[PDB]
């Protein structure tokens, strides 16, 4: 019932504010991306030794 | 074979210990259990032989029901159950009750316990002290703590992590007089203290970060860090290694201004992070912008006197110097006029490690600021403000002087203080 | 290792400790007969604090009851709850003390009081580490004011070191059950101010208005008030007993509380209280617990505190939660409230986050404030006390006791030193 | 500690005034945490958590706890020579005899 | 002085016993139990 | 094996017996029948079938008190030759049970005595209940000593004699014959457990919550009292404590043999599973006065020798750590020439409850044994009692009457005195 | 190769031998009925060192049972290492001593020790080469302090040129049982000093505090001392039976480690001791055992050496050990302390080194100690007999058994003369 409770109330101010997340970033980032295995910011090809 | 010996003292002290020892612990390949399924892991664990890793780390609290968790959860098997140090009381917000009845209690057992655990290293480079200046342990037990172990080791080097009192927000009331009060011991014996807050980080994580209320771990992840890029030097290979050693004596002009600010760069979310270029460049400037710094100081107002850059990840020098020579040509970023050119730039090869259920993005580059700085002598001049507002009215001294401390240490320790307000305004004046 | 020996006297005080142990043996699953049946390691870990593991693994509680007449401790060896206590825990006396300060002092509690003095003893050399007393008791009648006044006065003798927390039932102002209340309370707080370390004052006219306009009930019992003081009494050592981010014991609550060694007479308050109707129209949030913890009509004090200021206040909050919902709530309580604390405390307020809720709730508060507000309060008993002592009107069943007319005026010289030192700081 | 001859019997160890060692375990009073350790108390199992445990979980167990069924085992019993010895953890299941200097050095 | 009156409640299982009694049978019927040519040929 | 002869004499001695082999019956599994539904040598003999019969004999003088109990429920327990009734009583006269009515019928007992030790081995020693105050208790108890002591010799013998109270009593003429039994007992007792009433009735008012007693709510309490002297004997312990080392370690001097007993934990069902009963909380209770069974006071003398016996889970460290905290106590004072003072054993079976009993079923169980100084004050009593009535020549015509001489009084008040200064030169 | 006959006297002597045999039969792989379970051939190479070769392959003890109770055979042929016991080894009488030195030597103890001297006799020829005898007994008894000495003055009359040990229980100083133990102590210690070559002196009361401090037990029972002890006595005879680089017997420890034929006295210690929680995390090496076993809580006796001065010393090491840090250890142990050694000797360390170690250890060591502080355990012994004797108290019963009053006045001229003697090196 605690976890009905929650899924009631998931259209909500739970959206935008959980109690340790920061907000679902799914949405906002394209298709499975698996952000544990992903290395963000540009890299240089090291040509040119 | 660089090794460090950290001291985790408090709450304060315990709980950003379980958050940088499992960021320790994820770095290398070490299992909660303390097995390992490479030579970088001495500076922080041991070798057993039965293959098993130990901590370099000693916690202390009186208060017990800190370290019980720690001993009842998942990580009991990690950390020697010798080097896990708790009391039967707690200090309760006073300077006295830590360090004059239980202060001196349980000295020869965290002494013992440290030269138990620096017989068994070879080369040893200094110690870490985790402890909150606003506490009552942190600030009693930890500051006589650091000055006996001044005494018994001598030429290491002690390096503070100090829970500063943030300016608006607080938790206790008797703050001002414990912080107060172990400022006016540590500043004759401890070498540096790089020092943050709790409101700074709270705005770093609703702004920078995405998440609003966040728990004392999404703080305490942040110290780990920070703490973790420090040392990261140290353990692993890199164009320009910064020891444990010169981060103690190009910070610090003189031994009674040893309190610098601290501050890490690529603080993001995998969503923000996704869209940003991540150039040296773009990073090193989000260091010196006043939003991004875990205290909250305007650093305009201040002057810089010393600053000591630590990057990480795949950074090569030029890209570097032709920043901070960008950092010197605007007139809001201004120096002090005795010191010229006055950097410390460090690289190491390894990117930060991503902890699962963390909220920071794995990225390419990092850099970690402590830099000295004027502006922090406006954060004394409030607290010492707010002690001459309590100590007229003689609010809460009879629960000091009942508990074997003496009325005269509370006038030594302000006029102590008063002395500091009269060394930083002289130190930033035209020479 | 930080344990409490609870001591109940007088029938009110009696009562008050059987819905404690109501309370406290439903939040830590305990069973009447004495077992345990909770369904979690973490409520069994500190249960130091308030039971004794007998022989059996049967968990006896650290109750002192005594009381001046047996009428009542019969019925304090209650129905669900009143098997658990030890049968030589109960100090009877034949005689009780009916509405006198001064049989309960002199004639009928000294022979009792050295009767309960070896158990309290007993109790209190068998602990690992003391860490205080509570004594639930009330200053209208006779046997609590008296003996209860007594045992700490002999308890503080011995054992100057401790915290002497008193939960004590001040004489209403609107409806008052006795007359010679007055006589009794002023006796009584003159060396309640000199012996104790935290005093929490419970008014019944303030708790009627809680049970009416809160809880929506029209016509409530007595066990509904003391539930009610059980549970706020209950809220200010969870922390020292249930594992958290942010702990703070009862001398935790009495360093950061009291500025002065005698002003330590606090207020206390409950923050998730919503009647039946409204149960499904309130969200469980922190800026709801905040809202109504700084509520007048949710206390239990008479004294509202829009005529004070508050010295400092206390609020150990419980459950799971976070802790800049905590620090900005308490930054902005103090900033849109300007007029309402005083200039000279930077900080007044200190928060305590325990992560275990009460059972039921998910997420809680406990209010403890010291405001300049309390000495109306004794202001009112000292207003009726000049009002009946001029005509010494019932000075004959306390002078033909082993009393003289002189103590009375040193009680009445006492709350007027109360009062008078409490105007200074507003 | 060894202040004088009577010294002891208000330490620890020889005391009989104090309500230690009578509570039982995960009651977490004195000697609780060389209990744990023991090897009677490593086979005990776990049970599962089982309704109305949400309200009894902490931020350390949502943070850095791992919540997981854990299987129990018995270990073979190995030789014990001081008191408290337990030589049945550790990897080696059998823990074979060494040998002498000269096997391993002439061979 | 009465005739005493045994209350005896049993303190383990009637399968646990059943078992014990089986194991006894076997056990004890074995513990009592462990207790052509000339040489110049 | 490690077997005792019990002797009951008198009234006292048969009601203190039925109690006593109730519990004894009750601790192994004999039934009133006598049969079992080997430890039990040392109070029963089995027979050729199956029938386990006790090594007691019951003598009185009179017999509408051993007709009681072999009319009741353990009448086929007891072998009915071992029953052994006379057929008129002293009446409260020493003299008449130890010179008329006790010289021809003792030859019977003694053939008894004889029977029960033909069918002995390992005999170790003899258990003696009676009375003080009585004529058969006091007068054929010493006559059957005096026998026993030169039939057996060296053979040790111990007693469990009800000493009178010092505020109530029963009889008159107590003093005559609670001196003049005083007097034959001391060179043929090797120990000697002196009892009262009143003190007994203080426990049972004040430690249990039974108020009203009856004569049974003390000797099962006697009857607990001497099952845990002989449990060493029957059954398993970290430290054994036989009847050679009663005696040795706790007379210090042939002349001083009278120890007094105290059975520490004593609670009723409704408060004893309240209580945290650890041997630390219960042997500090064995000191308290009120618990004493003598009704005197060991403050208001000095600590010669304990023993302490134990029932139960007992570990050897926790009541060694308990008894080096008592010695820390400055109300408890020992005599100098006793550095130690102490002697311990530890029996593996806790103390078997009885039905329909007073006292409540624990783990845990302490049974003292203190010599002390502080029975002199025991002895200051009846020598007022007796030289205060004496001068009168009161009730001397019955006992001077019958076979006794007048030189025996004196002879028994110079023996009493003797004792006093006996007592009070150790002391020092 | 060197055989040993192993005798037990008394109570206390027949529970510490019942371990004894326990952890060596355990250490060689020998099961209770007597089969051999073992895993390489060092374990049945010197096997004949403790045990016979009995029909089927199977192992007996060379050991004799003797005690004056009979209901102690029992618990020892009972116990969870009873069957390897050979029945006719047992030997007992009717009663036991009754803490009685006067009849456990003339009385009661001068009947049956033809019997056991028939046993020895029958046994001891049964061996290649004897080295010698070993005794566990306790010096506050009756049957081993009186049985146990007649039967010393016996062998050492039948075998004079052979070794003789003894691992004594000496009376603990404040904990104790037995009222009589000053009188049975310094007349056994009175027979000891002619009649031995090695005794080593163990206090029950240095045994609980090893077991509370260092193993972090808080609930030690008997097994749990005798365990400690039958350690000490199993790491003396380790060179006898496994090979290694610097070998050591009885006899050379002897020569080595007494100057001068009265002062053998020993101090046993037993070196990797860990608590339960931190021997995962504790490595053995060199550093940490020699550490501790110099420490001056380790020693199973109740003496300290900071008061007295060593006047040998010996440690006997197990396992696979660099044999220059070993004397690097020795040396940094005997320089520092340079007040604690005596002056007029080179070298005080002995240093023996054993491959094999404890089978589930790394390594350990056994520390053999002569110091001037053992007089220290014969002034307490002294004290409490004269306090005793001088009011003529609990002599009847050694004056009844056949005894004068002058055999107490010369043991305790002995005793005393052995104290000034050993007041000579300090
Ligand atoms: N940033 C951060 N601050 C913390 C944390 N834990 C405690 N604190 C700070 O600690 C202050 C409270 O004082 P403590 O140091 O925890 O108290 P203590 O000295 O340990 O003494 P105790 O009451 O026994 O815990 C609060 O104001 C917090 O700002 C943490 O995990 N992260
Ligand atoms: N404690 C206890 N005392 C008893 C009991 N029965 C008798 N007495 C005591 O015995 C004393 C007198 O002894 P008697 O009952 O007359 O028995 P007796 O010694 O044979 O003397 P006679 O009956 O005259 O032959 C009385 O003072 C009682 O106190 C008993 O069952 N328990
Ligand atoms: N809240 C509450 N008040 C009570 C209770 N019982 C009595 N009182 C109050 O106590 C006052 C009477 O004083 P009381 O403590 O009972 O007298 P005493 O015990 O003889 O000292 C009355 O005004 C009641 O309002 C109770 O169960 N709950
Ligand atoms: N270490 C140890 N000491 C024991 C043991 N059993 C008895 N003792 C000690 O032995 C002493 C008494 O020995 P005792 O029974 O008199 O031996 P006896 O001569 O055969 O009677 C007591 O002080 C005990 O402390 C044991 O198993 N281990
Ligand atoms: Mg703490
Ligand atoms: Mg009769």
């Amino acid at each position: 019932q605690k976890m009905k409770d929650k899924k009631e109330s998931v259209y909500f101010s739970n959206q935008r504010a959980p109690l340790g997340k920061s907000h679902d970033q799914t949405p906002g980032l394209p298709k499975g991306l698996d952000i544990l295995n992903t290395t963000f910011g540009t890299a240089i090809v090291r040509e040119t030794s | 074979m660089r090794e460090c010996i950290s001291i985790h003292v408090g709450q304060a002290g315990v709980q950003i210990g379980n958050a940088c020892w499992e960021l320790y612990c994820l770095e290398h390949g070490i299992q909660p259990d303390g097995q390992m399924p490479d030579d970088s892991f001495n500076t922080f664990f041991s070798e057993t032989g039965a293959g098993k890793h130990v901590p370099r780390a000693v916690f202390v609290d009186l208060e017990p029901t800190v370290v019980d968790e720690v001993r009842t959860g998942t990580y009991r098997q990690l950390f020697h159950p010798e080097q896990l140090i708790t009391g039967k009381e707690d200090a309760a917000n006073n300077y006295a009750r830590g360090h004059y009845t239980i202060g001196k209690e349980i000295v020869d057992l965290v002494l013992d316990r440290i030269r138990k655990l620096a017989d068994l290293c070879t080369g040893l480079q200094g110690f870490l002290i985790f402890h909150s200046f606003g506490g009552g342990t942190g600030s009693g037990f930890a500051s006589l703590l650091m000055e006996r172990l001044s005494v018994d080791y001598g030429k290491k080097s002690k390096l503070e992590f100090a829970i500063y009192p943030a300016p608006q927000v607080s938790t206790a009331v008797v703050e001002p007089y414990n912080s107060i009060l172990t400022t006016h011991t540590t500043l004759e014996h401890s070498d540096c203290a790089f020092m943050v807050d709790n409101e700074a980080i709270y705005d770093i994580c609703r702004r920078n970060l995405d998440i609003e209320r966040p728990t004392y771990t999404n703080l305490n992840r942040l110290i780990g860090q920070i703490v973790s890029s420090i040392t990261a030097s140290l353990r692993f290979d890199g164009a320009l290694n910064v020891d444990l050693t010169e981060f103690q004596t190009n910070l610090v002009p003189y031994p009674r201004i040893h309190f610098p600010l601290a501050t890490y760069a690529p603080v993001i979310s995998a969503e923000k992070a996704y869209h940003e270029q991540l150039s040296v460049a773009e990073i090193t400037n989000a260091c010196f912008e006043p939003a991004n710094q875990m205290v909250k100081c305007d650093p305009r107002h201040g002057k810089y006197m010393a600053c000591c850059m630590l990057y990480r990840g795949d950074v090569v020098p030029k890209d570097v110097n032709a920043a901070i020579a960008t950092i010197k040509t605007k007139r809001t970023i201004q120096f002090v006029d005795w010191c010229p050119t006055g950097f410390k730039v460090g690289i190491n090869y390894q990117p930060p490690t991503v902890v699962p259920g963390g909220d920071l993005a794995k990225v390419q580059r990092a850099v970690c600021m402590l830099s000295n700085t004027t502006a922090i002598a406006e954060a004394w001049a409030r607290l010492d403000h707010k002690l001459d507002l309590m100590y007229a009215k003689r609010a809460f001294v009879h629960w000091y002087v009942g508990e074997g401390m003496e009325e005269g240490e509370f006038s030594e320790a302000r006029e102590d203080l008063a002395a500091l307000e009269k060394d930083y305004e002289e130190v930033g004046v035209d020479s | 290792m930080r344990e409490i020996v609870h001591l109940q006297a007088g029938q009110c005080g009696n009562q008050i400790g059987a819905k404690f142990w109501e309370v406290i043996s439903d939040e830590h699953g305990i069973d009447p007969t004495g077992t345990y049946h909770g369904d979690s390691d973490l409520q069994l870990e500190r249960i130091n604090v308030y039971y004794n593991e007998a022989t059996g693994g049967k968990y006896v509680p650290r109750a002192v009851l005594v009381d001046l007449e047996p009428g009542t401790m019969d019925s304090v060896r209650s129905g669900p709850f009143g098997q658990i206590f030890r049968p030589d825990n109960f100090v009877f006396g034949q005689s009780g003390a009916g509405n006198n300060w001064a049989k309960g002092h002199y004639t009928e509690g000294a022979e009792l009081v050295d009767s309960v003095l070896d158990v309290v003893r007993k109790e209190a050399e068998s602990c690992d580490c003391l860490q205080g007393f509570q004594l639930t008791h009330s200053l209208g009648g006779g046997t609590g004011s008296g003996m209860g006044t007594l045992l700490i006065s002999k308890i503080r003798e011995e054992y100057p070191d401790r915290i002497m927390n008193t939960f004590s039932v001040v004489p209403s102002p609107k409806v008052s059950d006795t007359v010679v209340e007055p006589y009794n309370a002023t006796l009584s707080v003159h060396q309640l101010v000199e012996n104790t370390d935290e005093t929490y004052c419970i008014d019944n006219e303030a708790l009627y208005d809680i049970c009416f306009r809160t809880l929506k009930l029209t016509t409530p019992t007595y066990g509904d008030l003391n539930h009610l003081v059980s549970a706020t009494m209950s809220g200010v050592t969870t922390c020292l007993r249930f594992p958290g981010q942010l702990n703070a014991d009862l001398r935790k609550l009495a360093v950061n509380m009291v500025p002065f060694p005698r002003l330590h007479f606090f207020m206390p308050g409950f923050a998730p209280l919503t009647s039946r109707g409204s149960q499904q129209y309130r969200a469980l949030t922190v800026p709801e617990l905040t809202q109504q913890m700084f509520d007048a009509k949710n206390m239990m004090a008479a004294c509202d505190p829009r005529h004070g200021r508050y010295l400092t206040v206390a609020a150990v909050f419980r459950g799971r939660m976070s802790m800049k919902e905590v620090d900005e709530q308490m930054l902005n309580v103090q900033n849109k409230n300007s007029s309402y604390f005083v200039e000279w405390i930077p900080n007044n307020v200190k928060t305590a986050v325990c992560d275990i809720p009460p059972r039921g709730l998910k997420m809680s508060a406990t209010f403890i404030g010291n405001s300049t507000a309390i000495q109306e309060l004794f202001k009112r008993i000292s207003e009726q006390f000049t009002a009946m002592f001029r005509r010494k009107a019932f000075l004959h069943w306390y002078t033909g006791e082993g009393m003289d007319e002189m103590e009375f005026t040193e009680a009445e010289s006492n709350m007027n030193d109360l009062v008078s030192e409490y105007q200074q700081y507003q | 500690t060894d202040w004088n001859d009577m010294s002891k019997f208000f330490q620890y160890g020889w005391r009989c005034n104090t309500n230690e060692d009578a509570y039982s375990n995960r009651t977490l009073m004195g000697n609780w945490n060389q209990e744990r350790y023991d090897l009677k108390n490593i086979v005990q199992p776990k049970p599962l958590p089982s309704q109305f445990g949400h309200y009894f979980e902490t931020t350390y167990d949502t943070s850095y706890n791992n919540r997981r069924p854990l299987s129990t085992h018995r270990f073979k019993r190995e030789p014990h020579w001081f008191p408290g010895h337990q030589p049945e953890l550790v990897p080696p299941p059998y823990k074979c005899t060494e040998k002498s200097t000269y096997m391993t050095s002439y061979s | 002085y009465q005739p005493p009156k045994s209350h005896c409640q049993p303190i383990r299982g009637k399968r646990e016993a059943i078992l014990e009694m089986l194991l006894r049978q076997q056990i004890c019927k074995e513990v009592q139990a462990e207790q052509v040519e000339s040489v110049t040929h």
